[PDB]
């Protein structure tokens, strides 16, 4: 007994969607993007996601036959009900223009059907592009799509199947769907002070995506996130392949002390300390007792 | 009474898995389909009437028949009457076949025919042309085979040979004729046929032939009948039936009816709802009916259902036959039907016609409404009444075609598809009925329909037809029917029984049939099967997997949106299921998932060592089903990577080191079928493609579920069963024994010496059980399990367990001792096993089931009201064998390095005391957690602990005895002992009583001495005694000694 | 000073990416991506690509080989058959074969008997290179019944199943306990210095723009579903000791970092550090 969100993951064929979803909830690797097919219509995907929330995926084939079969025969089955529209762009598409129509009509169905949705704009494949002109690509076309968007508002993130971008994207999404957020990251954070953390992220179990957080210190990196995010799911699928599933982890060095381990039934949590002379079951202490209280509000 | 004891325990091992054989349902040759779809593409109309001038045969009555196609020809003048009924005939015909080319000739020569039926036979390739002949005008035709035409100028009556007539017209064509001695034709017809076939060396079942009359017959010359009358009858039926029915005695029965009423009669025919269309419709009905209740169903099919224009003729003909009768008439077919005028049925039509043309009087004049016939009502009535006692292959009902006709309004589709659906549960027999009369194509055409209220209806009958024939799969997906299921299945209001019905028709529909893979992916399967994967129904849980398994087989789309959608990931949950079925198909699926890879990269290899990695922990389960389709779930992973597992196969003689280390576990199984799947799997490896690829028949015999019944009340519950006496009796036989064995104990337990038997058996006798109630006292050895008798004094039975020579069956219980009682036999090694039909007359040895548990040998305690069984010997653990959920629940842990040598356990109260070699006697309680479990752990003893039994009382006593032979009576509540006795020096077995507190000892220097509890004196009976044994009930006392023999003592 | 090794091969080979994931500047190894440059190096390394024609390649072998051993004499030649190490049987079996005869055929002509070629059967998305890397290196360094013996004493005396002495950097393995090794073990505690290292970079390099991710205080402790435990420690500022034992014997976790410091104090004597 769940709260069942409906999220629509639209754009043109070959822009990157089925990669995208793949890699996220799917355990993919990027490199095995390359032989994903082009999906029939729509191909659903029933995340369970902290227990509390369920995640309704249609991944849109952007086949043009299948887009009019959208705005015309199934606009009802597929704008009703919607929680979250992810539209994913091919940042070295051509069609630039024919790219704005689709996504127009996609907004006016949504207008029309579902005002309440939150847009979420993705400028894909940004590793075809130089590093050096990445910033001046996304920026020009945020500010387009901004102003396309009309009435309705939109949050724009340049993404690459690669890297944490990936990340950036998806948490948002997954982020202002969570059922308790507030009240998660409340919890989380009042958990990293009694703990005295300087850095607390909480994961789902099975994508790995950060679902809360809590800092200290403003860091340095502010794509880290989506960075462990990557690097403990990879981590995680190699745990299982080439032994047995991953349970917990410990990091150090003279500046800081990470500890990884099973949180509740769906999630992972993360305790950063600024690496003090602190043995390290006094921290695994701290954690198991603070469990008890986290609990309670679920 | 001691009744409400034996009806409340649960019976373990006795469930479909065990009893029947896991296999599919045999697939009979289903012949339902029309392996032919004819045509009647174009008609031919020869009228010979030559208005006016009658020929010689027949001179006419100054009244006379006169009407032609419903036209008086004499009123119109002669020219244009001819056009007129060659008009009005062209019409009739097309009522029944409206899209065909008609061509009429009209008072034709020789050649003017001749050019007609070979431009028809040109057109009409090799589809069927009608040709129909009227030869009113014409003398009548000759015995030496000819039908007359004229000459150009209409003077002479010109010969036309049928040989001719039937050269011209082709091989698929039907001939009407309606003229006097129209037999002859049929006849001369035939005849020529054969002739043809003689000369053909150095055309007969492909020509139909109606024939007004028989050839010495004329047709009659009634005026108040048409001259056409065969014609009519067989072209505009209900006309000619109103017409009939109003010329009839039975007419005083409806007074205010005449001839004038019936020529107003509203309606049309095609408006059901109508009084015509009823009337029409009513027949429709009626003349099907008939036909498929009296004519084999060969002859029916070819002349009913292959093409409409056929069907329609023959239907009408029926009313031909019967009309024509009442005038010394009879029509002639040529693919001859038996007589139908007969048939009860007709009484029911004359009742339709007389209720429906009893209202004509206020319906036309008043202009009442017109109320609908309760015809069909009825009919299903009868339907329905059949239904009720019609479990068996008897008569079948002479309603199914009825029940067709009503499928096609919607006044009684409800009733009728309720029923339809009633009816095809009956069993697979019945499916076959259903599929024959013809509502395939009805049951299909539904399935466009958007009436909420049918989906219920639907769904059930879909999954009774494709329950027996799976070929429907190639249909359904053909008009988008596999939507209609779809939609179905992503219903949470619709109840889960119907929701279960609907994952299994989508399950036929995808199996093995791209076609249907690719169209239900499309409609999105994946994401609709997996929100309904964690239901509280195991039906549901169960085949929404085999769905999600079989669109996934051999096809890599339905994979990668599984990758996407996450499915093997939620899969995972099914994997620890309670219900062993759903266990099976969650494995069913996983392997089903890994086979169909297609050698990709890092995404396909790292989620297949996933899934492998999870079947490879289902190894240590208790349902051996569940375990030969791991084998075969891990066969597609071996096919697959055949490269890599003969790397790990000749090393030995860490991924697939593991899964190979597997298959060895499942090749030594104690499940004969689990073992030889596994070895096969494991020897297709060994000498080294895609040959070695079992599958297994879970999910063929899953589906037998559906074509077997479900509505109806099962065996058990029914009081005046044969099952449910003999169940009775066994349970008053129970009582009885209970009571006389009570009585013994009651009169204070005296001397004991009297043997009722002395035996021999061919080994040494290791571990004695007494059966509860029947006397059969199971004495196993190392290997065998000799079944003796201390009544009739007698060898029942000889199994042999299985197990190697190394081995030894170390502990046996009786499961389900009340009745229908089953033999569990635990080896030393780990292997459980369950023996059915042990002591049996006209049956043989039968394992159950049998299943490794772990891994003093082997300790068992049976709890036949838990449910329960705990396994525990060398190992440092207490596993706890849930047998209705066929998993181990708990694995307690023992705290002791020594062997667990004795294991007694207790009900209500749950306390599982374990006896330890070292000398300790634990005891635990498996409520709380297994770092508390230990209660207590009191130690008074130093050697093998022969037995530490626990008592059946709130007030529990563990009577525990050692290899120095002293015991000491404990308490659970206590931490030292309550009473202490020393009995024997040199103690080898000993065995202790359930209901009396007797203690049967034994002695290395060959004495049995029996005491009591307290520690008195009984006996001393005087000859490695390793076997003693007491009833549950009786005081009664086996032995067993070192030398090959048994004996049971007795307190008289 | 560091043990030299050169890397060579023609365009478009196996040169630039090679170096590139070897050194992920802060390792026990000299490397660089190719005469002078002879001079002062230990191991040549002539990366070949497998899946294509190898004709071109063993001549431009022969060519450097033969130059090579001309400066110095007494350095190891090393030849990575790349692109299809953990493959199959058939073409690695083949190409295995033809390229060891071909090479030593060519070497015989030249006189080149003396010169010895040492053979190694690599890949890319495996770590399987590593191991080639492993072989080389083990030549390089002098004392090498020395540190696989320390190991030996350390992990017998300790409840630890299998210990590796890992270049940071690379994630090469310059040696390892007596015991035979997995490949997936070897793969599974390279996954692990990967998150060590990544989260070392993210967090905690000090509060201006970098410092170092790896230091004398780092150390992981990584425990999986069945009660193994991965235990990384650093030996030096290039070396780290990554252990797999049970949870059982972690608990005696107190015996195992009292043994560590006599084998940490050990390595330092064998390297002089
Ligand atoms: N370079 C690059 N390639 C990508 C990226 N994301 C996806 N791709 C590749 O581009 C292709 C995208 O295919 P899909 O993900 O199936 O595309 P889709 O948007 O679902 O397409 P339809 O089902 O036809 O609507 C595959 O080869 C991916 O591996 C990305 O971020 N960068
Ligand atoms: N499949 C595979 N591709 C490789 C491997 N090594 C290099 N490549 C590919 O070969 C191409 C040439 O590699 P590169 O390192 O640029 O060659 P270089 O000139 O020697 O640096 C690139 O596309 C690499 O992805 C390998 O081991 N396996």
């Amino acid at each position: 007994t769940a709260m069942k969100k409906k999220v629509l993951l639209m754009g043109k064929s070959g822009s990157g969607k089925t990669s995208m979803r793949s890699i996220i909830f799917a355990n993919y690797i990027a490199r095995d993007t390359r032989r994903l097919g082009a999906t029939i219509d729509v191909e659903h995907s029933h995340v369970r996601f902290l227990g509390n929330l369920v995640l309704n995926l249609w991944d849109c084939g952007g086949l043009d036959t299948f887009m009019e079969n959208y705005f015309t025969s199934q606009r009802d089955n597929i704008f009703r009900n919607v929680e979250v529209l992810i539209y994913v762009f091919d940042v070295e598409s051509r069609e630039l223009e024919k790219d704005m129509h689709y996504y127009q009509s996609c907004l006016e169905a949504i207008l029309q059907n579902s005002p309440d949705a939150k847009i979420f704009c993705l400028v894909h494949k940004m590793d075809l592009v130089q590093e050096d002109q990445r910033d001046l690509i996304f920026k020009e076309r945020e500010e387009d799509l901004r102003r396309l968007s009309r009435p309705l508002e939109c949050a724009c993130f340049r993404t690459s199947i690669w890297d944490e971008t990936l990340y950036k994207a998806w948490s948002s999404i997954v982020y202002q769907l969570i059922p308790n957020v507030q009240q998660l990251e409340m919890n989380l954070r009042n958990f990293a002070q009694i703990i005295e953390a300087d850095e607390v992220l909480l994961f789902e179990r099975a994508t790995f995506l950060v679902i809360s957080h809590y800092q200290c210190k403003e860091q340095r990196d502010v794509h880290r996130f989506e960075k462990i995010s990557n690097i403990i799911k990879q981590f995680k699928l190699s745990c299982s392949k080439l032994a047995a599933s991953f349970q917990s982890m410990e990091v150090r060095n003279s500046n800081f002390a990470a500890f990884i381990d099973i949180f509740t039934s769906n999630t992972y949590v993360m305790v950063v300390m600024s690496d003090p002379s602190i043995p390290s079951a006094a921290t695994l202490i701290n954690i198991r007792n603070a469990r008890k209280h986290f609990e309670k509000l679920e | 009474e001691a009744d409400l004891t034996d009806w409340n325990l649960p019976l373990a091992f006795m469930k479909k898995r065990h009893c029947e054989k896991i296999e599919g349902s045999k697939s009979l040759a289903q012949s339902w389909r029309m392996k032919d779809r004819m045509k009647t593409v174009s008609v031919a109309l020869v009228l010979c009437l030559n208005v006016g001038v009658d020929p010689p045969d027949v001179v006419k009555t100054t009244p006379c028949a006169r009407l032609e196609c419903w036209i008086d020809p004499l009123s119109m003048g002669p020219q244009k009457a001819l056009e007129t009924i060659g008009a009005n005939l062209q019409k009739q015909y097309e009522n029944w076949q409206p899209r065909a080319r008609y061509k009429q000739s009209l008072d034709p020569t020789v050649d003017e025919v001749k050019k007609l039926c070979t431009s028809l036979r040109r057109n009409a390739k090799e589809e069927r042309v009608l040709f129909h002949y009227n030869g009113h005008g014409v003398p009548r035709p000759t015995v030496n085979g000819e039908v007359w035409v004229f000459n150009k100028n209409y003077t002479q009556y010109i010969p036309l040979s049928i040989y001719d007539l039937q050269t011209w017209m082709g091989s698929p064509s039907i001939f009407v004729y309606d003229c006097s001695n129209a037999g002859l034709i049929v006849k001369s017809f035939k005849q020529f046929a054969l002739q043809r076939e003689q000369e053909l060396e150095v055309s007969m079942k492909n020509c139909i032939q109606l024939a007004a009359c028989e050839a010495t017959e004329l047709l009659p010359m009634i005026p108040d009948l048409p001259a056409d009358l065969f014609t009519s009858c067989l072209t505009t039926p209900i006309k000619i039936a109103l017409r009939w029915f109003c010329m009839q005695k039975c007419v005083s029965l409806v007074p205010g009816v005449t001839l004038d009423l019936i020529e107003k009669i509203p309606g049309r025919l095609n408006d059901r709802r109508t009084p015509l269309g009823e009337l029409n419709w009513i027949f429709t009905a009626i003349t099907d009916t008939i036909a498929w209740n009296v004519l084999p169903r060969d002859l029916f099919q070819k002349l009913f259902r292959q093409d409409l224009l056929v069907a329609s003729l023959f239907r009408n003909f029926l009313l031909a036959e019967r009309i024509m009768r009442s005038y010394n008439c009879t029509p002639v077919s040529s693919p001859r039907l038996p007589p139908t005028y007969m048939h009860a049925m007709w009484q029911a039509w004359d009742l339709a016609v007389d209720i429906c043309l009893s209202q004509l009087p206020t319906i036309i004049e008043e202009g009442t409404a017109f109320r609908h016939s309760p015809f069909f009502a009825e009919q299903l009535t009868a339907f329905q009444v059949w239904l009720t006692m019609g479990v068996e292959n008897r008569n079948p009902p002479e309603q199914l075609p009825i029940v067709l006709q009503v499928l096609l309004s919607q006044v009684h589709r409800l009733r009728a598809l309720d029923l339809l659906g009633r009816f095809l549960d009956l069993g697979p027999w019945a499916v076959s009925l259903a599929l024959s009369v013809g509502i395939f194509p009805y049951v299909l055409k539904l399935l466009q329909s958007s009436a909420r209220e049918l989906r219920p209806l639907l769904v059930f009958i879909w999954a009774k037809i494709l329950a027996v024939d799976s070929s429907c799969q190639a249909d359904l997906v053909k008009d988008n029917g596999h939507k209609y299921f779809l939609s179905v299945l992503a219903d949470p209001y619709m109840p889960a029984e119907h929701r279960t019905m609907t994952a299994f028709i989508l399950a036929v529909i995808v199996n093995s049939y791209h076609t249907g893979q690719e169209a239900c992916l499309q409609g999105n399967l994946i994401a609709i099967c997996l929100e309904q994967l964690n239901d509280p129904h195991p039906l549901l849980r169960q085949w929404v997997a085999i769905c999600l398994g079989r669109i996934w087989q051999n096809f890599d789309s339905a994979r990668w949106c599984g990758v996407r959608d996450s499915a093997h990931e939620k899969l995972y949950s099914l994997l620890s299921d309670p219900i062993p079925e759903v266990r099976c198909a969650a494995v069913f699926a996983l392997g089903t998932f890994v086979g169909n890879s297609a050698e990709r990269t890092d995404h396909s290899t790292t989620i297949d060592h996933n899934v492998a990695m999870m079947l490879a922990q289902l190894v240590s389960d208790g349902s051996p089903m569940v375990r030969k389709e791991l084998v075969v779930a891990l066969s597609h992973l071996v096919v697959q990577y055949e490269s890599n597992f003969c790397t790990v196969a000749l090393q030995f003689i860490s991924v697939y080191t593991q899964i190979w280390r597997v298959l060895l576990h499942l090749a030594a199984d104690p499940y004969p079928e689990v073992s030889d799947v596994a070895m096969k799997v494991l020897n297709s490896i060994a000498y080294k493609f895609i040959s070695a690829t079992v599958q297994t028949g879970f999910c063929d015999w899953s589906a037998r579920y559906f074509a077997q019944p479900v509505m109806k009340i099962p065996e058990e519950h029914d009081l005046e069963s044969q099952i449910r006496k003999e169940r009775e009796w066994r349970f008053l036989r129970n009582s009885r024994v209970r009571r006389q064995a009570q009585q013994v104990i009651q009169k204070g337990i005296t001397r004991l010496d009297d043997q009722i038997f002395l035996n021999r058996n061919p080994g040494v006798p290791s571990v004695v059980k007494f059966h509860p109630f029947t006397p059969c006292i199971a004495v196993a050895d190392k290997d065998s399990i000799c079944f003796w008798d201390w009544e009739k004094g007698e060898k029942l039975d000889y199994f042999h367990n299985g197990n190697p020579r190394y081995t030894r069956v170390t502990a046996m219980e009786y499961l389900n001792g009340q009745d229908c009682s089953l033999l569990l036999t635990a080896t030393d090694d780990g292997a459980i096993r369950v023996w059915k039909n042990f002591a049996d007359l006209e049956k043989n040895p039968e394992m159950v089931t049998a299943w490794q548990g772990l891994s003093a040998g082997m300790v068992v305690d049976w709890e036949q009201e838990t449910g329960l069984l705990m396994s525990s010997g060398d190992v440092r653990i207490v596993r706890i064998w849930d047998t209705d959920r066929e998993m181990k629940v708990q694995d307690i842990p023992t705290g002791a390095d020594s062997c667990v040598t004795s294991l007694s356990c207790d009900s209500h109260r749950s306390l599982i005391v374990a006896g330890l070699g070292d000398g300790s006697i634990r005891v635990y309680d498996r409520r709380m957690a297994l770092s508390e479990c230990r209660v207590m752990t009191y130690r008074e003893h130093t050697a093998w602990v022969v037995k530490a039994s626990l008592q059946k009382r709130p007030d529990g006593h563990i009577v525990s005895v050692s290899v120095n032979g002293d015991v000491r009576i404990f308490d659970p509540r206590m931490p030292e002992s309550v009473n202490v006795l020393q009995i024997v020096k040199g103690l080898t077995a000993l065995d202790i009583h359930p209901q009396a507190d007797l203690i049967a000892c034994g002695s290395v220097n060959q004495f049995t001495a029996i005491y009591n509890s307290s520690g008195e004196l009984i006996n001393n009976i005087k000859y490695a005694i390793s076997c003693l044994a007491f009833h549950p009930h009786w005081p009664h006392l086996a032995v067993g000694s070192n030398d090959y023999y048994i004996s049971v003592y007795s307190v008289e | 000073s560091k043990p030299r090794i050169l890397l060579m091969g023609l365009r478009r080979s196996g040169k630039s990416s090679i170096q590139k994931v070897v050194f992920h500047n802060s390792s026990f190894v000299n490397f660089q991506i190719w005469e002078m440059i002879f001079r002062g190096t230990g191991a040549l390394i002539y990366v070949i690509d497998a899946q294509d024609d190898y004709m071109e390649a063993l001549t431009r072998l022969h060519i450097t080989v033969s130059k090579a051993y001309k400066v110095n004499p007494d350095m190891n030649f090393e030849v990575f058959i790349h692109k299809v190490d953990g493959l199959s049987d058939d073409h690695k079996i083949e190409t295995q074969r033809d390229i060891h005869q071909r090479a030593n055929d060519d070497l015989a002509d030249a006189g080149l008997e003396k010169l010895h070629l040492s053979f190694y059967l690599t890949s890319i998305y495996d770590h399987s290179i590593f191991e080639a890397f492993s072989k080389v290196v083990q030549k390089l360094i002098p004392q090498l019944p020395t540190l696989e013996n320390l190991l030996n004493i350390f992990i017998s005396n300790s409840g630890i199943e299998k210990a590796f002495l890992f270049d940071v950097v690379s994630k090469i393995y310059i040696a390892t306990d007596s015991s035979p090794v997995d490949m997936q073990s070897y793969e599974l505690c390279c996954d692990m210095i990967d998150v060590v290292i990544d989260v070392s970079c993210i967090y905690g390099l000090k509060e201006d723009g970098s410092g170092s991710a790896y230091d004398k205080e780092s150390m992981a402790i990584i425990k999986l579903n069945n009660t193994t435990v991965l235990y990384l420690k650093e030996v030096t500022k290039f070396l780290a000791l990554v252990c797999i034992l049970r949870e059982e014997s972690f608990e005696r976790k107190g015996l195992i970092d009292y043994n560590f410091h006599c084998f940490r104090k050990a390595i330092h004597e064998v390297f002089e550090v």
